[PDB]
C-alpha cells in the first residue's frame, strides 16, 4: 500500500482553508458566477481574483456531484428498495441528476419515480456480453460524464475496469467477498464487502 | 599564482567535507530554519572554493547576493510556517525517500564513472591559447569587468529587464 | 568612446527595443497616473506588438550578421520564428485583456509580464551564445511562473504555480548543468558555431561528458515542448491557469523551444546527430502515443487540449529528426504556423465560452449550437482542424510533416503518427458530439441562461482572424513553404 | 598502450597499481619533453598554465623516480639519487617562483630544472 | 594537484539537490534545493574557467549569470509561497493534489 | 590509438614549403576568393592524418564542412599558420586546397590529446598531416 | 468474434489510457521523481551501456 | 602571495571564538540548576515558546533588496572598467540605472516600502 501511493505526505493538516468561494455548504448556495445584465457582452460576474471558470472547483474542493449513476442489480424488488438510497443523493446533492441502470423488469419500477432523470435496460447478469452493446453502453457512460457511480452488483475485475472507464470522479461498488474480487478495490473509490454471495439475501 | 600544494589539496578536502556535511544538513532538516542555516554553509563553502579557484569577484557576488538570499528565506520561513518546531528534528523515512535515494545514487554514480574517467589535465594543455592573458589586466575584476561590459551586451540588460519584471511580479503577487 | 559599434549593433534587435520601450512606456504611465484605462492598455500592448513586426519585415532582406559580440544571430531561420512569437503576442492580447479585466485584477502587470515573455521568446529565437541561450528562456520561464499564477485567489492556480516553478526549476538547471558539461569539455568557447571546432581542438568529441551534456540539453528542451515523460508539467498548469496566458504559453513556448531545439541540435551538435536522433525519435514516439492516448478519457477541456498540445508537438519533432536535406525545418514552419492558429482559435473560442458561461468541463458544452451557432461553428472548425480533417489547415500539415518522413525513410514514426491522429479524431469530435445535442434534458444550466449579447467584442475579431485562417490557408500552402525551404 | 595519463589524475593517483621501472623511465623522458616544450608558456607569463605543469609533473616525478632506482646499476644508484634529490629541489623553486610570480627568478629555475632533469636522463639512460 | 574533486563534489551536490528536490515536503526546502542545483552548476562553472578560461573569464560570467538568475527565483518564490499561504494557510506541497 | 576507420581516398603530393616555424605547406589549388579574414568563422574541410598516412579525423565525416573562428588561436598554431598564414606563408583563399606538414611542437606538443577510458585520441609529439579546402566564409544563410 | 477486434480495440484503448491517467498520483513530488528517473535512466543507457 | 594571507587570517579569525570557549570553559564553573536554565520573560514563567508570524505587508521590502542586492553587484564591474571603455560602458549602464530608478519607483507607489 505504501507501494501505490508514493509521496503520500499523510493526509491534510487541520489549519487547512481550501481557498475561500466553493469551500462550504452545498451546491444550491454558490453565489459565484452570477448574471450580470449590465455587461455589453454577455459576460457574467466574476469574484476579484478568482479564475473564471469556476464550476470545475466545486468538484475539486467541496466534491460535488451533479450526475449519478446508479448502476441497480436485480428485479423489480432491489429497485424498488433503492428508492431510499436515491432520495438520499437528492437531498445530499441538491440538483443533482440520477440516472439508473438496471435490468428490463427493474426499469419499470422508476415509473414511480420523481428523482430520476433517465432509466436504462442493460443485461448486467450476462458475463460475456456483446462487445457492440458493451461498446455503445461504457461509450454512453463515458459521455453522460458522471460524477458518481455507484454500483449495487457485486463487482469483480471486469465490473470494477467497466466502472472505471466511466472517466467518473467516484467509484463505488459492492465487490465479492471470495478470493475472486482481488484487485477489484484497486479501480474503485469505494468498496463494500457484503455478508454473503447474495446481496438480496439482507 | 597559487597557494602551496599541500596545502591547496587539504583546503580542498577540508572544504568538500564541510559541504557535504552542510548538503546533508539541508536535506535531511524538517525544520526550514536549520536547513537554510545548512545551505549557508554550503553558501560559505563554495565561495571559499571560488577564491581557492581564481574567482575572487564570483566569491564576493556569491556572498552577498545569496546572503541577502538566505536572509530573506529564513524571514519568509519564519513567516510563512507553523510553530518554532524544535521537536520536528529530522523528518522521517518513507519508501518514497528511499527509491528517489536510489535514484539519485544511480545518477551520481553515473556523472562520477565519467569525472574519474575522463583526463582533465589532458584538455588544459590543448587549450594554450585560451591562457595567455593581456599584460596590461593585471586586475582579474578588471578583465571581468571588460568582458562583462563588451562581450557580454544583451544578457547585460536582459538580466535588467528580468530583475525589473521579477520585482514587479513579486510585489503584485505578494500583496495581501 | 565612440557608443558606435554597439550603435550599429543595436539597430539589429530593433524590433526588440520596440518591445522594450513599450514596455517602459507602459510601466512609467502606469505608475504616473492614478486611473486606469482599458482602451490605452490595448493601444499601447497591439502598438508595442504591431511595431515589432513592421521593423523586422523591413529587416528581412538585410544580410544574416552575428552582432553583440557573438551574441545574436540574424538569418532567415530565426526571423520566421520571430514573426511566429509577435503573432502569438498579438493574436493573444485580445484574449487577455477581457478575461483579466473581467477578474476585476491589475491588467498593465499582466501585459507587461506577456511582453517581457515575448521579448524573452524573440530574444531565444537567435541567441548564437551559451549564456544568452540561458537568459533569455529566462526571460521567459519567470514570466511564466509569474503568469499562470496571477489568479492569486482561486487554489488551483496556486498549485498549479507550485507545480511549475518546481519542475521548471528541476528543468533550467539539468540544462545548465548540461551546458557546464558542454563548455568544460570543449576548451571554454559557448558561441554556437564554435564549439565543434573547439571540441576537435580539445579531441574530446568522443569523450563521455559529451553525452551527459547532449541527454542533459535534450532533456531541458523536452520539459519546456513538453514531448514524452516530460510532459507531466503541462496538464495540471493547463488546468489550473487562466486561459489567455496557457493559450501564451501553448504557442508561445513551442515556437521558442522548437526554435532553440534546431538551434542547438544542429549547429553545436551535428558530429552525434546518431544519438540526439534516437532521443528525438523516443520523445517523439512517446508523446504521441501518450498524449493522444490520454486526451480521449478528458472530462475537462483546458487539460484535454494541454494532452493535445503534448499530443501534436510529437509531428513537430519528425521535422527535426528527418533533417534540413529532406526539408525538415520548412515542415516544422508551415505547421507551427498552422498550429498557432489552429490552437489560438481553439483557445479564444474557450475564453468566449467561459467568460459568458463560467465553466470548464466539457459536459457544459453541449446545446452550444442552440445558443450561439457562430461560437460552436468557429470552435468545432478549429477543433477539426486540430484533428487533421481534410478541408483544414491540420491536414494539410499532417501531410506535409509526413512526406518529409517518408522520403527520409522513416516508417516508424510516419506510421505512429498516422495511427495516433486516427486515435486523436475521437477526441476533436466528443466535443462536437456534445455541442450537437438537441436534447434539453442533457443540456447543463450553464448554457441555458447564456446571453450572447449584441456587440462584437474583440476575441471575435481575434479568432474571425483564425477560423477563416486554418480553412483558407488550406489552398495557400503553396505560398508559405517557399518562405520556408528559402532558409537554410 | 599509452601506460598513464590517460584517466583522471586522482584515479590514477589513488585507484592504480601503479608503474613498472620500465614504464618510469618513459614518464621521466616525457615530463623532460614536456619541461622543454614550457618555456613559451613561461615566456607568456602564464602563471596558472605554468603552475598546473610543475603540480601535475611534480606528482608524476615522486613516483618515477622512486620506481625507476632498479634500472640504475649500484655503481651509480646513490650519485643517480643525489641527481634526483637535485631535481626535486630545484622543482620546489621553481615552484616557490611560478606562486608568488616572479620573472627572472622562476627563470632561473626553470633553466636549472632543466639542466638537472637532462642530468637525470643521463644517469637513467 | 587534485582539482579534478572539486567537479566529484558538484556532481555530489547536484545528486543530493535533486534528491532534496523530490523529497520535499515544504516549498521552501525545494527552493533552496533548487539553489544547491544552481550552486553546484556554479561550481562546475567557475572550476571549468580555471581550467581552460584564464583570459576569457566566460565560465565566471555565466557563474555571476547564473547568480541573478538564482535570486530572481528566490524572489519571485516565496512571493509565490507567500500567495499559497495567504490561501490556504499550508506550505506541504505534497498534500495539494487537486490537479490531478 | 583510438583511431576512428574511416577509408579516403588519398589526395594528391607535394614538395613541401618548409618555414622558420617548422611548418609545411603547399598549394595544391590558389582560390581566387576572399583571402582568410582575421577573427572571422570561417568554414573549411580538412582530413587529418597522423605519420604513416592514417586518418585520424575529418570533416567530410561528419558531413559538413568544419566552422571555426581564424586569426585568433581557437586551433593548434599548425593550422592557424596553414590557413590565416603569416611568417612566410601566404594566407589561402575561398576555394584554395592546401597540405600542411604541422610538426609535434606546433601540435599537440608532447602531451597527448582526447585521453579518456583507457586511450588517447592523439599520441605524443606526432606529426600531423592536414588536407586543408577553404570551402568560404560563414554565412547565417545557405544558398 | 469478427465484431469484436474493433470493439476490444476501442475498450482496451479506453483501459490503456485511463490507467495512465491514474497511475501517476498527481503530486509534484511524484512529478519531479518520474521526470528524473528517465534522465537516470538515459545517462545509464549512453553512458555506461 | 597576495592570497595565503587571507587564508591564514581566516584560520586565525575563525580559531579565535574557539579558544575564547576553551577558556571560559576550562576557567569559569558551572552550577546548573533547573530554575537557572528556564528561559528569561522578566521575571513572569514564559508563555508558548517564542514565535511572532510577521506579516507580510512588513516584510516585502526583502524581495526588493534581493533585486537590488543583484544589480548593485552587476553595476560594480562596468565601474571597474569604466575608465579604459569609454562612453559606451556609460550608455550601457545608464539602463541600468534607470531600470533601478523605475523599479524603485513601483515599489514606492505600489505600497511595497510602505509599514
Ligand atoms: C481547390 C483550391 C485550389 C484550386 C486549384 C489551384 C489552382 C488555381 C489556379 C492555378 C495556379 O497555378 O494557381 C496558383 C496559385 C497561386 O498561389 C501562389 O501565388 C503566389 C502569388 O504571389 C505565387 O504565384 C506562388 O507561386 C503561387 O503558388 O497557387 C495556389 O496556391 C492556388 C490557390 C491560391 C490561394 C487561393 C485562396
Ligand atoms: C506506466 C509508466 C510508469 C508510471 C509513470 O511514468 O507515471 C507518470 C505518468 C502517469 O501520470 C499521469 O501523468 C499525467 C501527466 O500528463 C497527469 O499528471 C496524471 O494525473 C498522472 O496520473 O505517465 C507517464 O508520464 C509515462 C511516461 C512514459
Ligand atoms: C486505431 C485507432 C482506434 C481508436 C479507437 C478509439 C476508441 O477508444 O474508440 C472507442 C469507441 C467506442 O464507441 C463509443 O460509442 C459511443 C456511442 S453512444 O454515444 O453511447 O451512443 C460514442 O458516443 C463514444 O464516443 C464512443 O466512445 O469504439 C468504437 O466505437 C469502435 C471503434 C473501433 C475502431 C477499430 C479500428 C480498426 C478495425 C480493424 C482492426
Ligand atoms: C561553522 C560551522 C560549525 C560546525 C557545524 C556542524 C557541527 C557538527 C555537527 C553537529 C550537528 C549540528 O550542529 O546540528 C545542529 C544544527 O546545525 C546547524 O544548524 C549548524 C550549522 C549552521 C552553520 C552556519 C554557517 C553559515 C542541531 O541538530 P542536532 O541533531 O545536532 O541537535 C541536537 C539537539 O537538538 C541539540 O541541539
Ligand atoms: C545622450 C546620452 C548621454 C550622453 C552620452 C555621452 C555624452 C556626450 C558627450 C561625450 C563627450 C565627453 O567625454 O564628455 C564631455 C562632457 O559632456 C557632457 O558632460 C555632456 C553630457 C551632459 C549630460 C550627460 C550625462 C547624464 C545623462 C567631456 O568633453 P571632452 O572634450 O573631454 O570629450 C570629447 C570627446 O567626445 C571625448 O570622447
Ligand atoms: C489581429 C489584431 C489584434 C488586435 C486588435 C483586436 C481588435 C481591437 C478592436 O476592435 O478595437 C478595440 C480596441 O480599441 C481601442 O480602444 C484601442 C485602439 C485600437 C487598438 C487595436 C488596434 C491597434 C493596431 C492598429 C494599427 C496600428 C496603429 C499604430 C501604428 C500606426 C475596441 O476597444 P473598445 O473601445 O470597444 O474598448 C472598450 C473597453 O474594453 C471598455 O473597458
Ligand atoms: C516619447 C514619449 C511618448 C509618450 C506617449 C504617452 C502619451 O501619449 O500620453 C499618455 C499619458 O499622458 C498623460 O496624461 C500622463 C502624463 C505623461 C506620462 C508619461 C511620462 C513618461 C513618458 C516616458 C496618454 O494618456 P491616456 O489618455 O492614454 O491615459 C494614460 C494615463 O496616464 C493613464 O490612464
Ligand atoms: C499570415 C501570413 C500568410 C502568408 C503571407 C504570404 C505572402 C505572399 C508571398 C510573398 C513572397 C515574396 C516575399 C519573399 C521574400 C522577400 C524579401 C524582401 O526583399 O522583402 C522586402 C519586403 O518585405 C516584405 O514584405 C517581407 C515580408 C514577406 C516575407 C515574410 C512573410 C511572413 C512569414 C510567413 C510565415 C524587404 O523589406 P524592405 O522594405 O527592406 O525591402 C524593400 C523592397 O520591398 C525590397 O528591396
Ligand atoms: C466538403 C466537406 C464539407 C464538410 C467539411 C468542412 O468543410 O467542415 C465543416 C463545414 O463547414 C461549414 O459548415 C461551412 C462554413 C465554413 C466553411 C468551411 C469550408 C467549407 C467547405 C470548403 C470546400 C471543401 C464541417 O463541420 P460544420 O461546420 O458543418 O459543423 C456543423 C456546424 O457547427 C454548423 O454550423
Ligand atoms: C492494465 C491497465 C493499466 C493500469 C493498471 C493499473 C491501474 C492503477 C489504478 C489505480 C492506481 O491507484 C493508485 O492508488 C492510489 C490510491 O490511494 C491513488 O491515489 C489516489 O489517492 C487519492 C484517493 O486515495 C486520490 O484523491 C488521488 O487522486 C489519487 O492519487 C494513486 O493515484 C495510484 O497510485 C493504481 C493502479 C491503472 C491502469
Amino acid at each position: 500500500n505504501p507501494w501505490l501511493d508514493l509521496f503520500y505526505d499523510g493526509e491534510d493538516e487541520p489549519e487547512t482553508e481550501y481557498g475561500s468561494m466553493f469551500s462550504d455548504g452545498k451546491q444550491d448556495e454558490d453565489p459565484y458566477p452570477r448574471d450580470n445584465p449590465e455587461n455589453p457582452y454577455g459576460f457574467l460576474k466574476f469574484p476579484q481574483g478568482y479564475a473564471v471558470e469556476m464550476a470545475s472547483l466545486g468538484s475539486k474542493v467541496r466534491g460535488d456531484v451533479r450526475r449519478c449513476c446508479c448502476v441497480v442489480s436485480g428485479g423489480v424488488y432491489d429497485n424498488l428498495l433503492f428508492f431510499p438510497a436515491i432520495q438520499l443523493i437528492k437531498d445530499r446533492y441538491p440538483g443533482v441528476q440520477i440516472d439508473i441502470i438496471t435490468s428490463a423488469r427493474g426499469k419499470q419500477t422508476y415509473e414511480m419515480n420523481k428523482n430520476v432523470r433517465w432509466a436504462t435496460v442493460y443485461d448486467l447478469d450476462d458475463n460475456f456480453p456483446d462487445p457492440a452493446e458493451y461498446t455503445d453502453m461504457l461509450g454512453l457512460l463515458k459521455n453522460r460524464y458522471y460524477d458518481m457511480v455507484l454500483s449495487t452488483k457485486l463487482a469483480g475485475l471486469g465490473h470494477a475496469a467497466f466502472l472505471f472507464m466511466t472517466t467518473a470522479r467516484d467509484r463505488v461498488s459492492y465487490v465479492y467477498p471470495n478470493v475472486n474480487a482481488a484487485g477489484a478495490g484497486l479501480l474503485l473509490s469505494e468498496t463494500f464487502t457484503p455478508d454473503s454471495m447474495n446481496l438480496s439475501e439482507g | 599564482m597559487d597557494l602551496p600544494g599541500p596545502i591547496h589539496d587539504f583546503l580542498l578536502v577540508f572544504l568538500g567535507s564541510g559541504l557535504i556535511l552542510g548538503a546533508l544538513g539541508v536535506v535531511l532538516f524538517t525544520n526550514p530554519i536549520f536547513s537554510a542555516f545548512s545551505l549557508g554553509l554550503v553558501l560559505v563553502c563554495i565561495s571559499l572554493f571560488y577564491i581557492l579557484a581564481n574567482s575572487h569577484f564570483v566569491a564576493s557576488a556569491q556572498l552577498l547576493i545569496y546572503v541577502g538570499a538566505i536572509n530573506v528565506l529564513i524571514i519568509f520561513s519564519v513567516m510563512f510556517m507553523s510553530g518554532p518546531e524544535y521537536d520536528k528534528k529530522f523528518q522521517l523515512w518513507t519508501v518514497g525517500d528511499g527509491v528517489t535515494s536510489l535514484v539519485c545514487i544511480s545518477l551520481f554514480v553515473s556523472l562520477i564513472s565519467t569525472i574519474l574517467n575522463t583526463s582533465w589535465y589532458g584538455i588544459i594543455w590543448t587549450t594554450k591559447s585560451n591562457q595567455i592573458l593581456e599584460q596590461d589586466l593585471i586586475n582579474a575584476s578588471q578583465q571581468i569587468g571588460i568582458h562583462l561590459s563588451t562581450d557580454f551586451f544583451l544578457p547585460f540588460e536582459l538580466i535588467s529587464i528580468i530583475l525589473l519584471v521579477s520585482l514587479i511580479g513579486a510585489i503584485a503577487v505578494a500583496r495581501q | 568612446k565612440a557608443f558606435h559599434l554597439l550603435l550599429f549593433d543595436g539597430s539589429l534587435i530593433f524590433p526588440e527595443c520596440i518591445l522594450i520601450f513599450g514596455l517602459i512606456l507602459l510601466l512609467m504611465i502606469d505608475s504616473t497616473s492614478d486611473q486606469k484605462d482599458i482602451p490605452w492598455l490595448y493601444f499601447i500592448s497591439s502598438t508595442s506588438l504591431v511595431m515589432s513586426i513592421t521593423a523586422l519585415l523591413f529587416r528581412w532582406r538585410e544580410e544574416p550578421m552575428i552582432s553583440f559580440s557573438g551574441n545574436f544571430q540574424t538569418n532567415n531561420f530565426n526571423e520566421i520564428f520571430q514573426f511566429l512569437i509577435l503573432l502569438c503576442s498579438t493574436l493573444c492580447i485580445p484574449l487577455s485583456v477581457e478575461y483579466i479585466e473581467c477578474t476585476e485584477m491589475a491588467l498593465t502587470e499582466f501585459l507587461l509580464f506577456i511582453l517581457t515573455a515575448t521579448l524573452g521568446g524573440m530574444f531565444l529565437c537567435g541567441a548564437n551564445d551559451l549564456i544568452t541561450i540561458f537568459v533569455a528562456p529566462e526571460c521567459f520561464s519567470l514570466c511564466s511562473y509569474l503568469l499562470s499564477g496571477y489568479t492569486k485567489k482561486d487554489v488551483r492556480s496556486n498549485e498549479a504555480t507550485t507545480k511549475y516553478l518546481l519542475m521548471g526549476g528541476a528543468s533550467s538547471s539539468i540544462l545548465v548543468h548540461g551546458f557546464s558539461w558542454l563548455y568544460g569539455s570543449s576548451g571554454g568557447e559557448i558561441e554556437l558555431q564554435e564549439i565543434v571546432n573547439g571540441l576537435i581542438n580539445t579531441q574530446m568529441y568522443n569523450s563521455p561528458g559529451i553525452s551527459i551534456a547532449l541527454i542533459f540539453i535534450t532533456v531541458g528542451i523536452g520539459f519546456k515542448l513538453s514531448p514524452a515523460p516530460s510532459h507531466q508539467w503541462t496538464p495540471d498548469v493547463y488546468e489550473g491557469s487562466p486561459t489567455p496566458v496557457v493559450a501564451f504559453l501553448s504557442v508561445t513556448s513551442k515556437v521558442a523551444a522548437s526554435a532553440s531545439a534546431t538551434r542547438i541540435f544542429d549547429i553545436p551538435f551535428y558530429f552525434s546527430s546518431n544519438e540526439w536522433h534516437l532521443l528525438l525519435e523516443i520523445l517523439a514516439i512517446l508523446s504521441m502515443i501518450l498524449g493522444n492516448l490520454i486526451a480521449i478519457t478528458q472530462t475537462s477541456m483546458k487539460r484535454m487540449l494541454a494532452y493535445s498540445s503534448i499530443g501534436q508537438i510529437g509531428y513537430v519533432i519528425i521535422g527535426i529528426i528527418v533533417g534540413d536535406s529532406n526539408d525538415g525545418y520548412a515542415s516544422m514552419i508551415t505547421y507551427m504556423l498552422f498550429y498557432i492558429s489552429m490552437n489560438l482559435g481553439t483557445f479564444a473560442c474557450i475564453v468566449l465560452f467561459g467568460l459568458r458561461t463560467g465553466t470548464d468541463n466539457i459536459r457544459d458544452y453541449a446545446g452550444l449550437y442552440t445558443k450561439d451557432p457562430f461560437l460552436a461553428l468557429s470552435l468545432a472548425l478549429c477543433l477539426l482542424s486540430l484533428g487533421g480533417l481534410p478541408p483544414l489547415a491540420g491536414f494539410f500539415g499532417k501531410i506535409y510533416l509526413f512526406w518529409c518522413g517518408w522520403q527520409a525513410g522513416l516508417y516508424f514514426l510516419v506510421l505512429i503518427g498516422l495511427l495516433t491522429s486516427v486515435l486523436s479524431i475521437y477526441y476533436y469530435l466528443k466535443i462536437i458530439k456534445l455541442l450537437m445535442t438537441g436534447r434539453n434534458q442533457e443540456i447543463t444550466p450553464h448554457v441555458r441562461n447564456y446571453r450572447r449579447s449584441p456587440l462584437r467584442s474583440k476575441n471575435s475579431i481575434e479568432f474571425s482572424m483564425i477560423v477563416c485562417v486554418i480553412a483558407s490557408t488550406i489552398p495557400g500552402i503553396s505560398m508559405n513553404p517557399i518562405i520556408t525551404i528559402a532558409q537554410d | 598502450e599509452f601506460k598513464w595519463g590517460t584517466r583522471s589524475f586522482i584515479w590514477e593517483r589513488f585507484f592504480e597499481p601503479g608503474l613498472s621501472p620500465e614504464d618510469a623511465v618513459s614518464r621521466i623522458k616525457n615530463t623532460a619533453e614536456g619541461l622543454h616544450s614550457l618555456r613559451h608558456m613561461l615566456e607568456t607569463m602564464s602563471w596558472r598554465y605554468v603552475i598546473f605543469y610543475i603540480r601535475l609533473k611534480q606528482a608524476y616525478l615522486k613516483q618515477d623516480m622512486k620506481s625507476a632506482m632498479i634500472m640504475v646499476p649500484e655503481g651509480r644508484r646513490d650519485d643517480y639519487s643525489n641527481a634526483a634529490n637535485e631535481l626535486v629541489d630545484n622543482m620546489a623553486e621553481f615552484d616557490y617562483y611560478v606562486r608568488t610570480p616572479k620573472v627572472y627568478e622562476s627563470y632561473v629555475s626553470y633553466e636549472k630544472t632543466l639542466k638537472s632533469i637532462d642530468n637525470l636522463l643521463g644517469f637513467l639512460a | 594537484m587534485i582539482l579534478e574533486h572539486v567537479l566529484v563534489l558538484s556532481a555530489f551536490l547536484f545528486s543530493i539537490g535533486i534528491y532534496g528536490l523530490v523529497t520535499s515536503r515544504n516549498l521552501v526546502r525545494a527552493l533552496m534545493c533548487l539553489e544547491l542545483i544552481l550552486n553546484a552548476v556554479n561550481l562546475n562553472f567557475v572550476t571549468f574557467s580555471d581550467f581552460f578560461d584564464s583570459r576569457q573569464l566566460k565560465g565566471n560570467i555565466f557563474s555571476i549569470f547564473v547568480i541573478a538568475i538564482a535570486a530572481a527565483e528566490a524572489a519571485i518564490g516565496p512571493a509565490i509561497v507567500s500567495s499559497i499561504y495567504r490561501n490556504r494557510k499550508s506550505i506541504r506541497i505534497n498534500q495539494s493534489n487537486l490537479l490531478n | 590509438l583510438r583511431v576512428e576507420y574511416y577509408a579516403t581516398t588519398a589526395e594528391p603530393s607535394c614538395e613541401l614549403n618548409l618555414v622558420r616555424s617548422g611548418l609545411g605547406y603547399c598549394d595544391l589549388v590558389v582560390g581566387s576568393g576572399v583571402p582568410a579574414p582575421y577573427n572571422t568563422l570561417i568554414n573549411v574541410h580538412y582530413t587529418a592524418r597522423f605519420s604513416d598516412e592514417t586518418v585520424f579525423d575529418s570533416s567530410y565525416k561528419r558531413g559538413r564542412p568544419l566552422t571555426m573562428r581564424i586569426g585568433v588561436g581557437k586551433v593548434i598554431k599548425g593550422l592557424d599558420q596553414g590557413i590565416f598564414g603569416g611568417d612566410g606563408v601566404p594566407p589561402m583563399q575561398v576555394g584554395g586546397k592546401r597540405k600542411l606538414r604541422i610538426p609535434p611542437h606546433l601540435g599537440y606538443g608532447p602531451e597527448p590529446a582526447g585521453c579518456f577510458s583507457g586511450d588517447c585520441n592523439v599520441p605524443a609529439n606526432a606529426t600531423l598531416l592536414y588536407d586543408v579546402t577553404f570551402m568560404g566564409v560563414y554565412s547565417g544563410n545557405r544558398a | 468474434i469478427i465484431d469484436g477486434i474493433p470493439n476490444g480495440f476501442g475498450v482496451t484503448s479506453f483501459f490503456v489510457g485511463e490507467g495512465i491517467k491514474y497511475v501517476g498520483g498527481g503530486r509534484i513530488s511524484s512529478y519531479l521523481f518520474w521526470y528524473l528517473l528517465y534522465v537516470s535512466i538515459f545517462l545509464f543507457i549512453f553512458t555506461f551501456t | 602571495y597576495e592570497y595565503d594571507i587571507f587564508w591564514a587570517f581566516l584560520i586565525i579569525s575563525s580559531v579565535i571564538p574557539i579558544l575564547a570557549f576553551l577558556f571560559s570553559g576550562i576557567l569559569a564553573p558551572i552550577s546548573k540548576g533547573p530554575e537557572k536554565l528556564s528561559s528569561y520573560e522578566s521575571g513572569i514563567e514564559p508563555m508558548g515558546d517564542a514565535w511572532l508570524q510577521f506579516r507580510i505587508r512588513y516584510y516585502m521590502f526583502a524581495l526588493v533588496f534581493v533585486v537590488f542586492d543583484v544589480e548593485t553587484v552587476f553595476l560594480y564591474p562596468w565601474a571597474m572598467s569604466f575608465d579604459i571603455l569609454g562612453v559606451s560602458v556609460f550608455i550601457e549602464a545608464l539602463i541600468f540605472v534607470l531600470i533601478l530608478i523605475v523599479g524603485l519607483v513601483y515599489a514606492w507607489r505600489k505600497g511595497a516600502l510602505e509599514w
